[PDB]
């Protein structure tokens, strides 16, 4: 389509961002192209949580 | 004439009963204590196990 996809609907993946979800992690979204992912919370005290990569 | 030498000996007779022994029961405790501690030896790394993850 010659654009990065805004938002999931778009990538074709779950529109939902945090349907796609890991063991540890929250959320995926695509924005723009650019694949954010979010963190859970507690799993680890480490300074991860909610924090977004 | 002796008897100096049986006071002096009744001098060694009372004898201190050095606090020696009861700082060092205090560190024969330090002994079991650290047995109490070297318990603790194994939670260390477990109760850290859970509170890093
Ligand atoms: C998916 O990403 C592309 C780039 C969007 N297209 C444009 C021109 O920005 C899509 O949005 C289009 O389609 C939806 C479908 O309901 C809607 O009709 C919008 O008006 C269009 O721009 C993105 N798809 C979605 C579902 O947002």
């Amino acid at each position: 389509h010659g654009k990065w996809p805004e938002n999931n609907t778009s990538a074709g993946v779950a529109s939902s961002p945090t349907d796609i979800k890991g063991k540890y992690v929250k959320e995926v979204e695509v924005k723009n192209g650019v694949v954010t992912a979010t963190m859970l919370s507690s799993g680890v005290n480490n300074e991860i949580k909610g924090k977004k990569l | 004439f002796t008897l100096i030498e049986l006071m002096i000996v009744i001098a060694i007779v009372g004898i201190l009963a050095a606090v020696a022994l009861p700082a060092y029961q205090d560190y024969t405790a330090r002994a079991q204590v650290s047995e109490a501690i070297l318990l603790a030896e194994g939670q260390k790394s477990a109760v850290t196990e859970y509170y890093l993850n």
